[PDB]
């Protein structure tokens, strides 16, 4: 049941909207290094993320002002990089983590997007508009679009039933990629 | 994926959100269901798929109907299921009867349950549980389908919607405004389900949220706050309405089939419908009712 869970109680997270926010930049910066060292419409789908110019606001103050136009909960920001993890992610024989594919900086932008609405998306009874949001990030509403579809199907084939294990999972993943 | 993976035929239905045809596999030769949602690129994708996709590859149950790809060409989303050769409405309908022989709706209303329980041991709620939603085969298999309203229970989520459920099958306690409910709002639903597999008749046909329990009360009697301290809280309740006593079930529902109900099913159909959403069976306890008994051991 998902590898990136294998260790967990599946029982087993109060944190704060910082305390989320933290954690899914974290793990981007982690990836983003070590990715350095299963069919096409798959890799298709995932050619979109990647924007040629230079994220006009930076990463993580760009996150800020979505989070002042949005004002989410920690929980959106936890599942949001969970599915990072999800996609990128697992563990093998030995419950020792792997990657899956390579993330780069060239994509990550359009890529925290696609988690975050998607995110939200998993969890709300009610989000913000399509066009609230296509204006939050700078972003043409059919791009917005392909970006749903691009992050749902890379990652459709994983288990993304959302719970609170999974949700504790991103933190965990986290601390398993540093050291110590 | 890969649209050229799959002949489209003859449409199976549609809903809200999608349309679904019969389709074909061309390798395998299987038949199945291509249930195809637009994608309007100034729109969105809908959350219904995007809850029915991530809640399906983790509810594998034989009661649930099994989700085998998602497909994305241009401005469409085919979600490629099993196929069903009906639903429990279309089924009906083609009775038209239209009631149901009680050993056969033992056998469906059982095969609910055992999907349902599946989903709340597993913190999903469904929220729509409906006669057009549970899809039936040839083997007699009943399974549920239809998850685009399905929440996970039990996490912090901010949002409210006292709006989900088709009125008909919709309790009420969330008719009366109540954005706590729990696996109780399936269970309602299943409640409907049992007596309009009975009669051939939804057994609550509201036009609107006030009409709709209007007709609940009717039969259910007014909420007793005697049976029911908490409904005081409920934002919709009004206590100085009229008293009104339940009627008798088991009178309200014999003239609409010619089979007799017995002590069974019209308690198992008490518990499913307590007006008190605490006091509902949950799906574990309804199916070892003593109804399902030749079921057992
Ligand atoms: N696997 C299947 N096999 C055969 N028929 C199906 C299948 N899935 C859906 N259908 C039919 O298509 C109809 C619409 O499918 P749904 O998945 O229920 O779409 P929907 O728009 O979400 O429906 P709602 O929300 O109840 S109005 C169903 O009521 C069934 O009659
Ligand atoms: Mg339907």
């Amino acid at each position: 049941e998902n590898p990136l869970l294998h260790g967990i109680p599946v029982d087993v997270p109060h944190i704060s909207v910082d305390e989320a926010l933290a954690n899914f930049k974290e793990t981007i910066e982690l990836l983003l290094k070590l990715s350095g060292n299963n069919t096409r419409v798959e890799k298709k789908e995932y050619s979109n993320f990647y924007m040629k110019s230079k994220p006009t606001l930076s990463s993580a103050d760009f996150l800020k002002r979505i989070q002042d136009k949005c004002e989410y909960q920690p929980t959106v920001y936890l599942v949001a990089t969970f599915l990072i993890d999800t996609l990128f992610l697992t563990r093998d024989g030995n419950n020792i983590l792997q990657l899956k594919l390579n993330l780069q900086e060239k994509e990550v932008h359009r890529m925290i997007i696609a988690a975050v609405r998607l995110s939200t998306k998993l969890l709300e009874d009610f989000v913000h508009s399509h066009e609230y949001f296509s204006k939050v990030c700078g972003i043409s509403k059919r791009l917005l679009t392909k970006l749903e579809v691009s992050l749902l199907i890379c990652v459709c084939n994983t288990k993304l039933m959302v719970s609170n294990r999974k949700l504790a999972a991103s933190k965990l993943l986290l601390n398993e990629l540093r050291s110590f | 994926s890969s649209s050229s993976q799959f002949k489209q035929l003859e449409k199976l239905g549609n809903g809200t959100y999608a349309t679904v045809y019969k389709g074909l596999n061309k390798t395998t030769g299987v038949y199945v269901a291509l249930k195809e949602v637009k994608l309007d690129s100034e729109e969105g994708t809908p959350s219904t798929a995007i809850r029915e996709i991530s809640l399906m590859k983790e509810l594998k149950h034989e009661n649930i109907v099994r989700l085998y790809d998602v497909i994305h060409t241009e401005n469409k989303l085919t979600l490629v299921f099993e196929f069903m050769d009906n639903d429990l409405k279309k089924y009906m309908d083609s009775r038209t009867p239209r009631g149901l022989e009680l050993n056969l709706v033992k056998y469906f209303q059982w095969q609910l349950l055992q999907g349902l329980a599946f989903c709340h041991e597993n913190k999903i709620l469904h929220r729509d549980l409906k006669p057009q939603n549970l899809l039936i085969n040839k083997r007699g298999q009943l399974k549920l389908g239809d998850f685009g309203l399905a929440r996970a229970f039990g996490i912090p989520v901010n949002t409210f919607s006292s709006e989900v459920v088709t009125l008909w099958y919709r309790a009420p306690d969330v008719l009366m405004g109540s954005r706590t409910y729990s696996t109780s709002i399936d269970i309602w639903s299943c409640g409907c389900i049992l007596a309009e597999m009975i009669t051939g008749k939804p057994l609550f046909p509201g036009t609107n949220d006030e009409e709709q329990l209007k007709l609940i009360f009717d039969i259910m009697g007014t909420p007793n706050e005697s049976l029911w301290p908490s409904v005081t809280k409920l934002p919709k309740y009004n206590p100085n309405i009229q008293q009104r006593p339940p009627r008798d079930l088991r009178q309200v529902l014999q003239p609409h089939t010619k089979e007799p109900l017995d002590g069974n099913l019209m308690d198992f159909l008490h518990g499913l419908l307590q007006l008190n959403p605490d006091m509902r069976l949950s799906a574990k306890q309804a199916l070892h009712h003593p109804w399902f008994a030749e079921y057992y051991h």
